């Protein structure tokens, strides 16, 4: 990129130094059963979502 | 970008080559009293921590090299060069100055061993425009065929600027900044892999200067930061064959020289006629006439 | 070794000036300079009487 | 092999290359090969082409 | 074979065509604005997902 | 018809099938004559090929 | 066509001629060899030393 | 086979026949100076490389 700006323009590349908030709630209504919908797997799809 | 005016500047006729560089324009400050001036007079009476200076950021000078040899530009590459500058300018960006390349004179010195049978007019000629060359590369024009046949497609070769005069190539353009430093190891081999040359016996650089007495080797020489090198015109080669020295007709060498640029400036010159592409043409018939099925 | 004993060397003989010997190095594809050179008889030749 | 005819007034595409082929359903690629696009219409002086069939 | 496979690239479809194509007739490759920049550089370095 | 050039050629070839070199008149000819020297070379070959016999032999 | 035809027998006719063997190539018209070779009873033997 | 063979010779090169002929054709098989020594010496042995 910095043959592309500007003789007068540097730009700086660098990692986004990740920082996150994480949900938590109220248990489900239903699920399809206490293991095969475990509020584990509903934590693992929510993990992958984000 | 600094490529693209490069290219911008380097066509206006009598140019050969153009460094853009910027300008630092300093500013001083104040802080008891907030106050600027260009001057370090806006400091009397404060204290060491109530000092501050500022660089301004977007200002340009121009440095020429002209085809004329002369001591100055002439003022209309002044003018050229302003008026294209003001023409196409990016936005918060000035131009202050437009001036010709200085430079730094070297001396080489050498006693070279050829052939018994060579023509040593010609080899002085080429020998004397290889080392030219190195100290001072210039970019060429080319032809489209020619940017097709180095293998470039349509997306780069029209990448900057449209140029009236042919296609600089970027690659040689990078290539011919302003050198730094002068080393004998590059112009030892310049001369060994010229056609008919056996032996240096004899070779020495050095600053070229007064009272040239007993001095180092210099194996390397630097060039300051805003210098063109040129050769000082106080260089000599001696040429043996075998161990008697023989002389060369002052007159002949210019023509050897001659003959080898006179190429140059035909063949930049083929360049005007190919600058474009063709493009498929049709014909035109009323594709829409229609007879009735009865 | 190719002027002491067969070998091959694109230098015309090992007897010759540094001009040759730089040559030689610069032809090389991994190589750009060198401030000096010299090749004095080994004075220093223990083995050798001194 | 090759042939020529030129048109008189009367004349069909398909019919004209029933005569030649033995069969009616080249006439696309005779007009194709003589560059016609109104080919219903045949105008009473043209020289058209006819070019042999491929062989393999 | 302990790690996966890399430095691979298969041909262009149509679709990726006709955008690299769309790109370089606005933004002239330059790198002057926001858009210029982010996509510059995801058609030049395909291992970036923002 | 570049006589000069294609008549040193085949001189040349004639010499070095005796194993002889007259390499060094390109030069040396050079402090006696200015451009006169290229008929006087060509003369000085033949006559060292008419010559030979005795000139290689008689040591 | 006709004058091809013509050119390509006079080329073959050169090149019979060409291949004539050397010994009447360079022949003399009194016969020897005298201006071309030197003989092996002349370039051969040496000095007596 | 602890050693690589030795003694043997190729048939001559038409490069090496022209070579021959026309030596014995200046020096006559006489050794008188330099370059009759020489090449003498090079022409009968042919394990001197110099």
């Amino acid at each position: 990129v910095n043959e592309l700006n500007s003789f007068h323009v540097q730009a700086k590349v660098i990692n986004p130094n990740y920082e996150e908030v994480k949900v938590d709630v109220k248990v489900k209504f239903r699920e399809g059963l206490d293991v095969s919908f475990y509020l584990t797997k509903v934590k693992e799809d929510i993990k992958k979502f984000l | 970008s600094e490529l693209d005016l490069r290219k911008l500047f380097i066509d206006i006729e009598g140019i050969k080559n153009c460094w853009i560089k910027r300008e630092r324009v300093t500013v001083f400050a104040d802080l008891k009293n907030q106050k600027l001036s260009y001057e370090k007079t806006i400091w009397e009476d404060l204290k060491e921590n109530q000092k501050a200076q500022f660089d301004l950021k977007g200002l340009y000078r121009i440095l020429v090299e002209t085809e004329d040899a002369d001591k100055v530009l002439s003022e209309s590459l002044e003018k050229a060069v302003f008026t294209k500058f003001h023409a196409n300018r990016n936005l918060c960006e000035d131009l202050i100055k437009v001036e010709k390349v200085a430079t730094e004179p070297i001396s080489v010195c050498a006693n070279v061993e050829v052939a018994p049978e060579a023509d040593e007019e010609l080899i002085h000629a080429q020998i004397l425009i290889a080392i030219e060359d190195y100290l001072a590369p210039s970019p060429r024009h080319y032809s489209l065929k020619q940017m097709v046949d180095k293998g470039y497609t349509m997306d780069e070769i029209f990448e900057g600027p449209f140029l009236e005069n042919g296609f600089i190539d970027t690659v040689e353009l990078k290539a011919s900044e302003l050198r730094k430093e002068v080393r004998l190891s590059d112009i030892i081999n310049i001369i060994m892999s010229i056609d008919g040359v056996k032996i240096v016996k004899e070779i020495t650089l050095g600053n070229c200067d007064e009272n040239d007495g007993i001095e180092n080797n210099q194996w390397v020489i630097c060039i300051p930061e805003n210098k063109k090198p040129k050769l000082c015109k106080k260089t000599t080669i001696n040429y043996f064959k075998g161990i008697l020295p023989i002389n060369l007709n002052p007159v002949r060498v210019d023509n050897h020289k001659s003959k080898i640029l006179a190429s140059r400036l035909e063949n930049d010159l083929k360049a005007k006629d190919d600058l474009e592409p063709a493009i498929p043409q049709g014909t035109f018939a009323d594709w829409g006439e229609y007879s009735s099925i009865q | 070794s190719p002027w002491a004993y067969d070998q091959e060397s694109s230098v015309e003989f090992g007897v010759t000036l540094h001009r040759s010997q730089m040559i030689h190095y610069l032809e090389q594809l991994t190589y750009v300079d060198y401030i000096t050179d010299l090749r004095l008889l080994k004075r220093q030749a223990g083995s050798s009487p001194c | 092999m090759s042939h020529y005819r030129t048109v008189k007034e009367g004349d069909t595409l398909p019919l004209m290359t029933y005569r030649i082929y033995g069969d009616s359903k080249y006439y696309l690629e005779v007009a194709k090969a003589n560059g016609l696009t109104n080919f219903r219409r045949l105008k009473t002086g043209t020289e058209l082409i006819f070019p042999p069939l491929q062989k393999q | 074979q302990p790690y996966p496979s890399t430095k691979g690239k298969a041909q262009e479809s149509d679709e990726d065509y006709y955008r690299r194509v769309s790109e370089r007739l606005r933004h002239k490759k330059r790198a002057i604005t926001l858009w210029d920049y982010e996509h510059l550089i995801l058609q030049k370095f395909p291992k970036v997902y923002k | 018809d570049d006589t000069i050039e294609r008549r040193n050629q085949l001189m040349d070839h004639l010499i070095a099938r005796f194993a002889e070199n007259f390499s060094s008149y390109a030069f040396l000819m050079k402090f006696l004559y200015g451009e006169s020297t290229d008929e006087i070379v060509l003369q000085d070959k033949q006559s060292f090929l008419r010559e030979y016999k005795e000139i290689s032999r008689e040591r | 066509i006709t004058m091809l035809e013509v050119l390509c027998y006079a080329i073959s006719d050169l090149g019979n001629r060409i291949n004539i063997p050397i010994e009447d190539l360079i022949a003399n018209e009194e016969g020897g060899v005298k201006g071309q070779f030197y003989k092996v009873q002349e370039i051969l033997p040496s000095a007596p030393t």
